[PDB]
RNA sequence: CGCGGGGUGGAGCAGCCUGGUAGCUCGUCGGGCUCAUAACCCGAAGGUCGUCGGUUCAAAUCCGGCCCCCGCAACCA
RNA sequence: AAAUGUAACA
RNA sequence: CGCCUCCUAAAAGGUAACGGAGGCGCCCAAAGGUCCCCUCAGGCGGGACGGAAAUCCGCCGGAGAGCGCAAGGGUAGAAGG
């Protein structure tokens, strides 16, 4: 039974060696080992701690690619110098083995998923209707059934946050948070729009029909907009009123002017007649029109992600659920299983392991 | 205290709470000292005053209970961010009168 | 930082700081002290920063034991507010102290440690201060 | 800073003053009608009463302190 | 006295 | 804004400030008079419903309970039941 354990561990490592590129890069190793190797090349070091420290970037590929062939196969040399011979120490010690050959392998699986900045957030997943309408808000619910048994079939937390039911049948638009380890990885190569061609209930004939919904998905941050005032910035001016007081707002600099240094925003108060009444007061306009500005950010960068985010339509779209033929495609790597109503329940590891690529 | 706790090897410190004990004795039979093997304590264990051998002669004048000894978790700098940020409650007034 | 949890009274007439201290005048715990030479109130800022100072000298290792605790609340009325209408707000609280005061006091710790975060929490005190070690003195009292 | 009014299920409000008992409407959930949805009909679930402390035998309720909310006032130079 | 049913009829 | 209690008040009394804290504008026909009798809170153990705390049993107990309501003083050799 255990050849059948190196049988896959020679399957993974393959389209393991076609994203990484065993081939282009094992190319690219040889003239860094060259222009480092000439003496002159510690001229600008800068220059050269780029490459020193990309030679094993690409030695944790080419020359850890070639621990995989030649150590798998001193594995199956040594357990058929185990059956033989009865010998089950041969066996033993080509086991340990094959569990050390097991993680380097591993460890080479995570340039899927280590290339992502923050992949391990509790990320969430956006879920929108779209095309088509009371069709489409039933594929929206069947979707968010989909993505639900898919994460509790893989560890993650099923935390919805935020429904609404459309009104005919269905689902206008959901909320998941996949409350989970390493969560934002696997569900970031889930951020699509998903066509649902399928053939439709709705219509009254019977009609073949196409409807859209959409899967976008984001992790967690901060979320703290309470920058503090620090008073190294803050310059405070002080003078005169302009209006009623006297011989007082004439002969007393009650009037105050906050300026942030780096922003230049400027903000006064002359409501009351003591300075620190105003000083007060003039803080709190200050604190709120920062609060206001890292609001204006926020927003700012919101917008740059809606504009940049498909639009749920026709010719937008990333799967076929042609239930009148029996197939379900991922048309961006492009896999085609045939086994539809078992996508449904949440074999999406077919399609998220090979589209992490 | 003879002996290196071994909670000392494990970063802790020995607390010495007692450097002397209270002892009835004759004046012709005094000790110099009383040896305490601290080596077997952690952080945090304690020795006591029944934990002595006393000498011949000697005989304890304060209650067994009486601890003698601790090996306790040393100073932290890990620890002072938490102890920055960690927020008080503010004092709550014992209450008078019709409020006690 | 330091304060009463609770207390019967939330605020305390000043006194005074005739004298030698009370008592707590030698070194009960550790090997080495910091005395005061000079009365005060001494704010829990001021402990605080007293404390921080030694265990970020220590890094790691060491045990301090603070021997003064501010359960005096300290009070000051709202800026430019005129003389009248009621007592001031209770704005932090200090510990009395007065010369002779044992007031923090270190082990677990090698000589030239010790002195030198001793002196550098005297640094974050508002008065002259005087580094001791344990006495046969101390151990008489 | 002042005066006095509030905080009670998912939402909006009632309950306090003369303490023991938290109610109404919408919503939510299960069932019906319909080919289906809404509407309607039947049944159900749902509240640390802002916090700390505590008046009393007993607190949503009464009395202090803090915390957010709303209104008013902040004048004569 | 009582609302509505989109989007791919060979 | 008058009255009561405590502190500030510097060991007689008294003593101010828009000083620090709380109460009063009632109540009881017994919660009053006098005789007689009784002793608390709490802790530990035991014990059907039965709990931290109902009542019961035992042991430990000078008063930390109670004395209608604030506080103080007083108080079981009673002013308490
Ligand atoms: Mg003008
Ligand atoms: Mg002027
Ligand atoms: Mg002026
Ligand atoms: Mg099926
Ligand atoms: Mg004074
Ligand atoms: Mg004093
Ligand atoms: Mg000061
Ligand atoms: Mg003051
Ligand atoms: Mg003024
Ligand atoms: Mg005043
Ligand atoms: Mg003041
Ligand atoms: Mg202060
Ligand atoms: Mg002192
Ligand atoms: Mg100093
Ligand atoms: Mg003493
Ligand atoms: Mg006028
Ligand atoms: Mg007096
Ligand atoms: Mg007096
Ligand atoms: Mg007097
Ligand atoms: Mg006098
Ligand atoms: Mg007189
Ligand atoms: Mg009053
Ligand atoms: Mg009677
Ligand atoms: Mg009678
Ligand atoms: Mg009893
Ligand atoms: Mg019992
Ligand atoms: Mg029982
Ligand atoms: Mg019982
Ligand atoms: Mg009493
Ligand atoms: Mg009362």
């Amino acid at each position: 039974p255990v050849n059948n354990r190196i049988q896959d561990l020679t399957e993974r490592s393959d389209v393991l060696r076609g994203y990484l590129d065993y081939d282009a890069k094992k190319e690219r190793l040889e003239e860094v080992n060259a222009e480092l190797e000439q003496p002159d090349v510690w001229n600008e070091p800068e220059r050269a701690q780029a490459l020193g420290k990309e030679r094993s970037s690409l030695e944790a590929v080419v020359d850890t690619l070639d621990q995989m062939k030649q150590g798998l196969e001193d594995v199956s040399g040594l357990l058929e110098l185990a059956v033989e011979a009865d010998d089950e120490e041969t066996f033993n010690e080509a086991v340990a083995e094959l569990d050390a050959l097991e993680e380097k392998l591993a460890q080479l699986e995570f340039r899927r998923m280590f290339s992502g900045e923050y992949d391990s957030a509790d990320c969430y997943l956006d879920i929108q209707a779209g095309s088509g309408g009371t069709e489409a808000q039933d594929w929206a619910s069947m979707l968010e059934r989909m993505y639900l048994r898919w994460a509790e079939s893989r560890g993650f937390k099923t935390e919805i946050i935020e429904e609404s039911e459309g009104e005919v049948a269905g689902i206008k638009s959901v909320t998941i948070k996949i409350s989970g380890d390493y969560a934002y990885g696997w569900l970031r190569t889930e951020t699509g729009v998903h066509r649902l061609v399928r053939k439709s209930p709705f219509d009254s004939g019977g009609r073949r029909h196409t409807s859209f919904s959409s899967a976008f998905v984001y992790p967690e941050v901060d979320d703290d907009i309470d920058i503090e005032i620090n008073p190294a910035d803050l310059r405070i001016d002080v003078y005169r009123t302009s209006g009623a007081g006297g011989q007082h707002v004439n002969r007393t600099e009650s009037a105050v002017r906050i300026t942030h240094i780096p922003t230049g925003i400027v903000t006064q108060c002359q409501n009351d007649r003591s300075q620190h009444k105003n000083k007060d007061q003039a803080m709190k306009q200050m604190k709120a029109k920062l609060y206001e500005l890292e609001m204006q950010k926020k927003n700012a960068e919101k917008q740059a992600m809606e504009d940049n985010k498909s639009d749920i339509g026709w010719g937008s779209q990333i799967r076929s659920y042609v239930l009148d033929d029996s197939r379900i495609k991922d048309l961006r790597t492009g896999v085609e299983t045939r086994n539809t109503q078992a996508v449904l329940d949440g074999s999406l590891d077919q399609f998220i392991e090979a589209s992490l690529k | 205290f003879v002996g290196t706790p071994a909670g000392v090897r494990a970063g802790g410190v020995l607390q010495e709470i007692h450097r002397d004990i209270l002892v009835k004795v004759s004046p012709r039979n005094i000790p110099e000292f009383i040896e305490v093997d601290v080596s077997g304590l952690e952080i945090g264990d304690s020795l006591h005053a029944s934990d002595l051998k006393l000498p011949p002669g000697v005989e304890l004048a304060v209650s067994p209970e009486e601890t003698i000894a601790a090996v306790v978790p040393p100073e932290d700098v890990e620890k002072l961010a938490e102890e920055a940020a960690a927020e008080v409650a503010e004092p709550e007034v014992i209450k008078k009168g019709k409020e006690e | 930082m330091l304060m009463p949890r609770r207390m019967k009274y939330r605020k305390q007439q000043r006194g005074r700081l005739k004298g030698a201290t009370k008592g707590g005048d030698y070194v009960a715990f550790g090997d080495y002290g910091l005395v005061a030479l000079e009365p005060a109130w001494i704010t829990a800022q001021q402990i605080e920063a007293a404390r921080v100072a030694m265990v970020r000298h220590f890094r790691r290792g060491g045990k301090i034991f603070i021997r003064i605790f501010p359960d005096k609340p300290y009070t000051k009325k709202p800026l430019e507010v005129r003389m009248g209408k009621g007592k001031g707000n209770v704005e932090g609280y200090v510990a009395v102290v007065k010369p002779g005061r044992v007031m923090f006091e270190v082990a677990g710790v090698t000589e030239e440690q010790a002195m030198e975060a001793l002196r550098i929490a005297g640094h974050k005190l508002p008065i002259k201060t005087k580094i001791v070690r344990r006495d046969a003195y101390d151990e008489a009292q």
